[PDB]
RNA sequence: UGCUGA
DNA sequence: AGGACAGCGTGTCAGCAATA
DNA sequence: GTACTGTCCTCTGG
């Protein structure tokens, strides 16, 4: 799934798209981490975060977000984790250590790092009787499909300079993923007439359906013009009106019968 | 250039793409880059890549 | 005996889960030692510094372009595939510069 | 109570040797003596190496005459690892 | 490098042989408390049986067994050959012993 | 083809045989010098590994 | 050699010779070449192969009223044809010329000696006609066997043929190669539909194909699942059984949990996911009831007794027995080397778990091997001769259960009641090409075995006994990988020569060097012969860390880490013994060392093939110029010159023979085939079969 | 079901 | 109501042998 | 082969 959105011409929406684009990329646990340290029915876990000089640059991410993440996201998904497979087995640093133990009865301390995120541990114990075995796994697992924060559906943008040669000044802000209201917020820094998908049936749910008739025409002709072929559009008229007949983007298959 | 998949020929499981050639060479021949013609033919190792390419097409 | 300790280290077998009382209860020869060990297992280790990393990775397609229009002028560049049977010839692949614009020639 | 382990009827044990004082405890214990452990081809032959100074570190070519045809032998030599064989030898003291 | 003259004193008849033991669930912490008896097949004539030898080892727990013959002989003890070299540090040395391996394993019957 | 022009055809195919290293090494966005050796190595990681997103490149 | 006295140049002056009609004394030799591996492979199927198959042949008993019956088979002899009885006259022999005038099979005679006991001191050695199996042409059971060009001329042939094939009704049916993953050697694979034979399995496992002398073949699964432990799978009869390792690996050795666990954590002493693996394989399910061998054996043995179809009066630690004998790892008789080997697959099973080897391409030649006919032909005749004991005494205990005293008065009368059967079942597989049988023979295909050899032209004809064939269920497939032509089927398949429509890259073809080795040899010295170059056996003192060691294996049974630093200097010594013909090392043996890095290369190893089915090729092995022939996977690493001056001094371990040795035989008949493109070299070689 | 032709 | 999943699907074009 | 429909399957709402 894709979008191009123009980006309005003007000098202050050119300042505001570098800060955009680098808004809705999305940031993971993973894609942010070194390496784990584990120790084991006790089982401790040390993240030991990255240093700000190669992430920062095109991430727009902050440590106490970071860490404040794994206190109220991560550190209770482990819990859930471990009841998943529990279930078929058989000054300051004092408030943020309080409540996160006031929410969960497992966890005992985790550490703070004034400086840089040094060294952030947790402490977890079940003592009665748990299969403990190389655990990594689970929390390997489960910091990598940990994701810190994501528009819903956009995977990554990115602004192809040049579109045009007549009027070569565009900017177009392509995105791999597909989320129309996401974008409806930056009506001054893009152009939100000219916003194209090829998804067709989020354009048929955002703008209606004889608006999704011309997104399946100039679908089928772009992608026959990638082989020099080139279809009169009198029969993408009638392909597309046919199978948006009855208000919805039908399948032109044995369900649309 | 031979292309199979959009991609250069594939290589062994022990890193080169012909018996004929290192592990991991880095010349362009080894990786089915065809400087011979049909005026003076091509070489075995050419001829290789150049059917792979022409059974991949069928 | 003078060996590894999840095992019933003078006696033959392994020993069981090693939960509550002295080993405990083995089936075969249960003689005890140890009711608890004196440390608990200290496994120490860590994770891949390649993939998770942005840190300590900090240091370590035009064709061949031959002459032929399609909206501009001066210069494509072709690919060429042979997508097609044993009794004909090899397809051609077209791409502009100014524009892009593929071909896809039969010959 | 232990199973003893119950001798089958067409076995007999073999008595200590009191005409072997080499292998002796004793004799093995002895400040200038040392234990080495020997592993070679079944189809070695020990005598081929007699008076020819075998090393005892790292890796050496020995030469070795067996019936007249000369045979070169690799000779590794190594720190003991945890688990080795260890040596029986007869014991006054284990009656 | 530190080198010994090799000496094969070795059996007189090659009926002696030296006695090693490996254990198959590890090393034994207190080799001291055991106590080993070599026993041997009466049968002298029969060439196959006039080798075979067992080797038990007794503990207070339990009981260690090792064969030269059946299952419990392994391959290493043909397909190589074990010696004991004995090394005399002053004389520089080497006495060298055929030696027998037996591995050893635990006694139990139902 | 003519001869004359067959020359600096076999002299073109002559310096093409010298554009592995070079092409590769940039690619893996290597120091640019010095290392001859691990580049075969970086190059055999990229082969063996799961993604394999920087072979293709 | 066999490449010398190859024409330098063609010549016409052979032709307008003055001795052009007159028939040769002795037949070609280079066109006796091409069905070489089709014929070599049936001599040792019908004489030297069928003693091993009925030698298995566990002795069938049976319980007949209150008695039980032994039943065993001495031997079996297949008989030259012949007319039918002595009701015939003038000449007992029947050679090939007949039956294609007439339409009828070329078959021999086949019969056994059973050998029926009471108890095993009643006994008397009946000798029963079992059935007719047809024959190959020059096949040594065959009798158009020694005679020169002239002799047979005589009789109606070719003077100039190789027969290679069989005559069912007078058809000349081809039985071609078909391609087998490998033999004795673990595989290991990521197969993501493996994750659906269970509630936690995942798409990792080694899997491993079994034949023992040619007559029994199997397949077995190691399986990864999540926990970290290792499944088994076996099939029997066509129904897949999964049994834990540890329940497996208990009942082989009569070892301790901790020198078993020591051997499978040989060369991975400092990881603890592993180390507190192998303890959940053999504490979870084997303290869980059963802690000695005889208490595994009798468990395993009261689970599988139903589906094995033991003996009623059988201990269920004798059904154990049998489970191990006929389903996990046929090649190896000790139970102690089984051991050995299901720990190095397992071993394998957590390095490709654990990201620390590359998967091995099932696609490749590296780990592919091939299906003569006479493996296909002793697999049936061991099969169908078990079905035979097994219905004679069906009739048997069927008849009457009646006071066998007097009953051994039709004895005779009885096994002939069954003894009809052996003819028609054997010609199904011959006339039909599809396989009937209880087991697929551990095959995977079950049909299109057996071909038409039409003699539209001899190059119509030549290319059925060089054809290889990847399988005939890939002919229906959504992606095409299969049929890639990978570099490592450089000299061992023709680029060119493929069918160009649905068959394409399915069917392939051997190129005029390459060739199947068909030899068995004593391989006994072998593993006497490693431990003097400087391999350590697998029991002990390894020298250095079970991590700087390789692991070696020949043909199954792991001989067991050669150093790090003598692996190098053995498989040179190796190589040169081969060239030489010295020690016994057969000349085709392959030396593979598989070099170890730190990279997830292939895993680490010093292989040392020697089976009866690999391909092989010959190069000039440089630095000896000796003429060695390598393998397929003894291929990839080793640099191969084509021409002279592209040899060099540290580069360029061998060389090639000549430079056209990777094309086939047909694609050598075309004419210049340098200077036309590929998709129509390839066009020629099928456009000159018809 | 094995082949073959566009 | 978040799923888990079992369940249908198609697949260019004509000949010959031969055999169910 | 993948992706669809379908099919419940039964989990928190009046």
């Amino acid at each position: 799934p894709m979008m191009s959105v123009p980006v309005l011409n003007t000098k202050k929406a050119l300042k505001r798209v570098k800060s955009l684009k680098k808004q809705l990329t999305r940031v993971c646990l993973g894609e942010v981490l070194q390496k784990i340290d584990v120790q084991e029915q006790v089982y401790q876990l040390r993240f030991q975060f990255l240093p700000h000089a190669y992430y920062q640059q095109e991430k727009c991410l902050r440590p106490e977000d970071i860490l404040r993440f794994m206190e109220t996201r991560f550190f209770k998904l482990l819990m859930e984790s471990i009841k998943k497979k529990n279930n078929k087995a058989s000054e300051a640093m004092e408030r943020r250590v309080q409540a996160v133990r006031e929410i969960h009865p497992f966890i005992d301390d985790y550490q703070y790092d004034t400086e840089e995120s040094l060294w952030c541990q947790v402490t977890v114990k079940l003592p009665l009787m748990k299969i403990n075995f190389d655990m990594s796994s689970l929390v390997v697992s489960l910091a990598h499909g940990a994701v810190i924060y994501a528009t819903k559906g956009i995977t990554r943008c990115l602004l192809n300079e040049t579109t045009n040669n007549k009027n070569e000044k565009e900017l177009v802000l392509n995105t791999e993923g597909i989320n129309l209201p996401e974008l409806f917020k930056y009506a001054e820094v893009l152009d939100l007439r000219r916003l194209y998908s090829n998804d067709i049936h989020a354009i048929a749910n955002t703008y209606g359906i004889e608006a999704a008739l011309r997104v399946i025409e100039k679908e089928i002709k772009d992608v026959f013009a990638v082989y020099g072929i080139a279809v009169d559009p009198r029969h993408l008229s009638l392909v597309a009106d046919y199978m948006c007949f009855e208000g919805v983007y039908k399948p032109l298959n044995r369900f649309g019968i | 250039q031979i292309e199979l998949e959009g991609r250069r020929p594939p290589l062994m499981a022990s890193g080169k793409s012909l018996p004929c050639f290192e592990p991991y060479e880095f010349t362009p021949r080894a990786g089915g880059f065809v400087t011979g013609r049909f005026l003076t033919g091509i070489k075995p190792p050419e001829f290789f890549f150049h059917c792979m390419a022409g059974r991949e097409g069928l | 005996a003078n060996t590894c300790s999840s095992f019933q280290s003078d006696l033959d077998f392994c020993s069981d889960c090693g939960s509550v009382l002295p080993l405990p209860g083995a089936q075969d020869t249960v003689t005890c030692i140890r009711c608890g060990f004196n440390i608990n297992v200290r496994d120490f280790e860590g994770k891949v510094v390649k993939t998770s990393v942005v840190f300590h990775q900090l240091g370590t397609g035009p064709v061949v372009d031959r002459r032929c229009p399609r909206c501009g002028h001066e210069g494509m560049a072709y690919h060429t595939r042979q997508m097609r049977s044993a009794d004909e010839g090899q397809t051609v692949f077209y791409t502009c510069t100014n524009c892009k614009f593929q071909e896809k020639e039969d010959s | 109570d232990a199973a003893r382990f119950s001798c089958p009827p067409n076995f007999t044990a073999k008595p200590p040797a009191s005409e072997s004082p080499r292998f002796s405890l004793e004799a093995l214990t002895g400040p200038d003596t040392e234990l080495w452990l020997i592993q070679a081809p079944a189809d070695f032959a020990p005598e081929c190496f007699n008076g020819r100074h075998v090393p005892l570190s790292g890796s050496q070519i020995v030469k070795g005459k067996l019936a007249g045809k000369r045979h070169r032998y690799r000779v590794l030599s190594s720190c003991p690892q945890a688990g080795e064989a260890t040596l029986l030898a007869p014991s006054t003291e284990a009656g | 490098l530190p080198s010994a003259r090799w000496q094969y004193c070795g059996a007189p008849d090659g009926s002696q042989r030296a006695v090693l033991v490996q254990f198959s669930n590890g090393k034994l912490q207190s080799p001291g408390n055991m106590r080993f008896t070599l026993y041997e097949n009466k049968d002298s004539t029969n060439p196959r049986k006039r080798n075979q030898r067992i080797l038990a080892a007794e503990t207070d727990r339990l009981s260690y067994v090792g064969n030269n013959f059946g299952t419990g002989a392994l391959k290493c003890n043909t397909l190589c050959r074990h010696f004991v070299g004995i090394l005399n540090k002053t004389s520089g040395q080497m006495e060298v012993y055929d030696a027998e391996l037996f591995n050893m394993q635990p006694l139990f019957s139902d | 083809v003519k001869p004359k022009a067959d020359v600096k055809r076999q002299r073109i195919i002559e310096e093409s045989t010298h554009c592995g290293p070079q092409a590769v090494r940039a690619a893996l966005n290597l120091p640019e010098a010095a290392s001859y050796d691990e580049v075969r190595g970086k190059w055999q990681d990229a082969h063996l590994g799961k993604d394999q997103r920087d072979f293709n490149m | 050699s066999r490449w010398r006295n190859l024409p330098s140049g063609p010549s016409l002056k052979h032709l307008t010779d003055p001795s052009y009609g007159i028939p040769r004394e002795q037949q070609k030799a280079a066109l006796q070449e091409l069905t070489r591996a089709h014929v070599e492979s049936f001599n040792y199927a019908v004489h030297e192969g069928l003693g091993l198959a009925v030698q298995a042949i566990p002795p069938f008993e049976f319980a007949f009223k209150d008695e039980r019956i032994s039943f065993t088979i001495l031997d079996a002899v297949i008989s030259p044809p012949t007319v039918p009885k002595g009701t015939i006259c003038k000449e007992a022999n029947v050679y090939p010329a007949e039956c294609r005038g007439r339409r009828s099979t070329y078959r021999g005679k086949l019969t056994a000696d059973i050998n029926w006991a009471v108890n095993g001191i009643s006994k008397g050695i009946i000798k029963q006609f079992l059935g007719y199996v047809p024959i190959m042409v020059k096949s040594k059971l065959c009798n158009l066997r020694n005679l020169p060009p002239q002799a047979l001329i005589e009789h109606h042939e070719e003077a100039e043929e190789m027969g290679g094939y069989f005559i069912i009704n007078g058809i000349e049916k081809v039985i071609r190669m078909l391609i087998m993953p490998r033999r004795n050697f673990p595989i290991a694979m990521i197969r993501p539909k493996w994750k659906t034979r269970g509630p936690g399995y995942t798409q990792y496992g080694v899997s491993m194909h079994c034949v023992r002398e040619e007559h029994s073949a199997v397949n077995m699964n190691l399986h990864y699942l999540e926990n970290g432990t290792v499944m088994l799978n076996f099939i029997y009869r066509k129904e897949l059984f999964f049994l834990p390792l540890g329940f497996a690996l208990k009942a082989l050795v009569s070892f301790s949990d901790y020198q078993i666990f020591q051997e499978l954590i040989k060369g991975k002493e400092d990881d603890s996911f592993l180390r507190n693996s192998v303890s959940q394989m053999l504490r979870i399910v084997m303290e869980e009831g059963c802690s000695t061998q005889k208490q595994v054996l009798n468990y395993l043995g009261e689970c599988f007794r139903v589906k094995l179809n033991v003996p009623d009066w059988y201990p269920n630690e004798q059904a154990a027995e049998f489970l191990f004998n006929q389903c996990i790892c046929i090649h190896l008789k000790s139970n102690t080397e089984k051991f050995y080997m299901l720990c190095l697959m397992t071993r394998k099973l957590f390095a490709l778990a654990k990201g620390e080897c590359m998967e091995d391409n099932p696609d490749s030649l590296v780990n592919q091997e091939v299906l003569t006919p006479g493996q296909l032909f002793l697999m049936f005749l061991k099969e169908k001769l078990e079905g035979w004991l097994v219905s004679i005494k069906i009739a048997f205990d069927k008849k009457a259960q009646k006071t066998s005293v007097s009953m051994n008065t039709d004895n005779l009368m009885r096994i002939f009641t069954m003894g009809i059967d052996l003819t028609k079942p054997f010609e199904y597989l011959f006339a039909t090409g599809n396989l009937r049988s209880k087991t697929g023979l551990g095959l995977l295909q079950d049909s299109g075995l057996c071909v038409v050899a039409d003699k539209l032209n001899f190059i119509r004809y030549l290319s059925h006994f060089r054809c290889v064939h990847r399988g005939a269920d890939f002919a229906k497939m959504r992606t095409t990988t299969v049929r890639r032509l990978l570099p490592e089927s450089w000299g061992f398949l023709c680029p060119v020569h493929t069918p160009d429509g649905e068959p394409c890259g399915l069917m392939n073809h051997l190129t005029a060097v390459c060739e199947v080795v068909t030899q068995f040899v004593y391989t006994a010295s072998i593993p006497a012969l490693l431990c003097n170059l400087g391999v350590t056996p697998i029991d002990g003192a390894p020298h250095r860390s079970y991590s700087e060691c390789y692991p070696v294996l020949l043909d199954g049974v792991m001989v067991g880490w050669v150093d790090k630093d003598l692996a190098p200097g053995i498989a040179d010594s190796l190589r040169h013994f081969k060239v030489l013909r010295e020690k016994r090392i057969p000349p085709w043996m392959e030396v593979v060392l598989i070099p170890m890095t730190g990279k997830p290369s292939l895993y680490p190893g010093l292989f040392l093939f020697t089976t009866p089915c690999r391909l092989v090729r010959p190069v000039q092995n440089l630095a000896l110029g000796k003429e060695e022939l390598i393998g397929t996977m003894e291929q990839i690493f080793m640099n191969v010159a084509i021409f002279e001056d592209e040899v060099f001094a540290g580069v360029t371990t061998h060389q090639e023979l000549f430079p056209h040795s990777l094309l086939s035989v047909i694609a050598n008949f075309i004419p210049f085939s340098d200077h036309n493109q590929s998709p129509r070299n390839m066009y020629q070689c099928q456009m000159g079969k018809q």
